[PDB]
């Protein structure tokens, strides 16, 4: 699963 | 020469399907510790609506850290949510661990579709409370 950041 | 290595935090949000926050707005966790000496604080969001227009159908869930005492931590991540068993479902982990510093966060703009998790038939939001689950391991300080 592809993490990513809210900024 | 110790250090909390492992956390998880439990997190419930009473009335899930009546939150009113629209499409960008967050909700945020407590703070909590880790490391040594508690100098690590973290925290969580959750945009119930999704962060953007791609992950409008989505639930968005990021782990942020608030605090460190040098430039930046190392850490792997597990979001999960438990049922009305008190079991973990519908699981995802960070591939690796990711670099956190200060005001950055990391998590899944697409955690779970909200059809999903707002059918009563599925058992996620037992007497509508949802209980998100965050297990953390900290590579480095």
């Amino acid at each position: 699963p592809e993490a990513s950041s809210s900024t | 020469s110790g250090k909390v290595v492992k956390f998880s935090y439990m997190w419930t949000i009473n009335n899930f399907s009546f939150c009113r926050e629209e499409m960008g707005e967050v909700i945020k966790s407590s703070t909590f510790s880790s490391g040594a000496n508690d100098k690590l604080k973290w925290c969580l969001r959750v945009n119930p609506k999704g962060l953007d227009e791609e992950s409008k159908d989505y639930l968005s869930l990021y782990l942020l850290l608030v605090s460190c005492p040098k430039s930046e931590v190392r850490a792997k991540f597990k979001f999960s949510i438990l049922n009305a068993k008190g079991e973990e479902t519908k699981a995802m982990e960070s591939q690796r661990a990711y670099r956190f510093v200060q005001g950055k966060d990391w998590g899944f703009k697409k955690f779970i579709r909200r059809d999903f998790l707002l059918d009563e038939a599925n058992g996620l939001l037992p007497d509508d409370k949802l209980t998100l689950f965050c297990e953390v391991s900290v590579v480095q300080d």
